[PDB]
């Protein structure tokens, strides 16, 4: 029944402001703090701060007094959450929390906004070949893959000969690059004895810039 | 107001008993909540006020504690328990611990290697990125050392691991040097030398430009 859903994905430049929002229902909205939360890439949880609907009280982690504003309406139950001065390090999954039943602890949280902050604009990915060959053959079982490089904002899909084959895939996470860029790499071992038989292509799909590409890689 | 959580990563079995701990710098109390969190989802309640389970949260977890250490204890470990764990001091403040990811125990295993040189492809553009794989290795601490005409680079590679994998519980390693066409074509002898706890001695994989 209780549920908070947030607005969606964002991508902004440094400096720049981000203002997200957080729906609240199946509980009074005003009568309970909305909390704030954040999560950078394959890091851990963060507090940011916290209000009191009704009167617009407000209290903000140490770090982030000055930069954050929290805000409520509730007239219309939702809460928002500003960030200003912009950085890359603001990059992170931005999430809003409440505790309904006054448990002492975020019993309902939001499915999480994704904020990337870059000097980059939206842009697809080139894709090269991670070539089999004799450096990357071990017994019976070869290596290839794909680079998938200079892309933004997260998240891109790759599959291999459309989702057929699945065994022996490994699909890495992304590093973000000086450049403000992102690149990944995608890899599967097979048998060297079907390299020069068997087809093997990467599907890559990069949705925030509707860039789509298969990738044939040969020995 | 600091929460800190030993050990960040556990190693264990289905159906064992595990048992994590968070310590505050200062007395909180019975302020404690404990939530648990898999990648790419929001996180989950399991316990608050330190020992109090969450409705709906399986009896097999529990928790106590009070004043500066605490624990979470997980009976008979499921499947679905292997994720990672986070304290966080519900007193003043909310601050969260570092967080502990419970992890598939299994035997060292040491990793494949494997190098990639830059495709004509890429080089055409004006970059080399040269791709270091280290495939189904555990545990998961291994190290990589760019070497080019045998200088070890630094700062100019970055690299990613998986998650656990689904069918052997190891860990592959991606490992990415890059370097500008002109210096690229400016070296000869380009090299990854790999370390793992499961290697006697370093493994090197390499290549020469022009091989």
């Amino acid at each position: 029944e209780v549920q908070l859903v947030q607005s969606g994905a964002e991508v902004k430049k440094p400096g720049a402001t981000v203002k997200i929002s957080c729906k609240a229902s199946g509980y009074t909205f005003s009568d309970f703090y909305m909390y704030w939360v954040r999560q950078a890439p394959g890091k851990g949880l963060e507090w940011m701060g916290l209000i009191d609907p009704e009167d617009a009280d407000t209290m903000y982690a140490e770090k982030f007094r000055g930069r954050v504003t929290i805000t409520a309406d509730t007239s219309t139950d939702t809460g928002y959450l500003e960030l200003s001065s912009l950085r890359s390090e603001d990059t992170a999954v931005y999430y809003c929390a409440a505790d309904p039943w006054e448990l002492n602890a975020f019993n309902v949280w939001g499915q999480g906004t994704l904020v990337s902050v870059s000097s980059a604009s939206t842009k697809g990915p080139s894709v090269f070949p991670l070539a089999p060959s004799s450096k990357s053959t071990s017994g019976g079982t070869a290596a290839l893959g794909c680079l998938v490089k200079d892309y933004f904002p997260e998240p891109v899909t790759v599959s291999w000969n459309s989702g057929a084959l699945t065994s022996g895939v490994h699909t890495f996470p992304a590093v973000l690059q000086s450049s403000g860029l992102y690149s990944l790499s995608s890899v599967v071992t097979v048998p060297s004895s079907s390299l020069g038989t068997q087809t093997y292509i990467c599907n890559v799909n990069h949705k925030p810039s509707n860039t789509k590409v298969d990738k044939k890689v040969e020995p | 107001i600091q929460m800190t959580q030993s050990p960040s990563s556990v190693s264990a079995s289905v159906g064992d008993r595990v048992t994590i701990t968070c310590r505050a710098s200062q007395d909180i109390s019975t302020w404690l909540a404990w939530y648990q969190q898999k990648p790419g989802k929001a996180p989950k309640l399991l316990i608050y006020a330190a020992s109090t389970l969450q409705s709906g949260v399986p009896s097999r977890f529990s928790g106590s504690g009070s004043g500066t250490d605490f624990s979470l204890t997980i009976n008979s470990l499921q499947p679905e328990d292997f994720a990672t764990y986070y304290c966080q001091q519900a007193n003043s403040f909310f601050t969260f611990g570092g967080g502990t990811k419970v992890e598939i125990k299994r035997t060292v295993a040491a990793p494949s290697v494997f190098i990639f040189p830059p495709s004509d492809e890429q080089l055409k553009s004006g970059t080399a990125s040269v791709v270091c794989l280290l495939n189904n290795f555990y545990p998961r601490e291994a190290k990589v050392q760019w070497k080019v005409d045998n200088a070890l680079q630094s700062g100019n590679s970055q690299e990613s691991v998986t998650e656990q994998d689904s069918k052997d519980s190891t860990y592959s390693l991606s490992s990415t040097l890059t370097l500008s066409k002109a210096d690229y074509e400016k070296h000869k002898l380009y090299a990854c030398e790999v370390t793992h706890q499961g290697l006697s001695s370093p493994v090197t994989k390499s290549f020469n430009r022009g091989e």
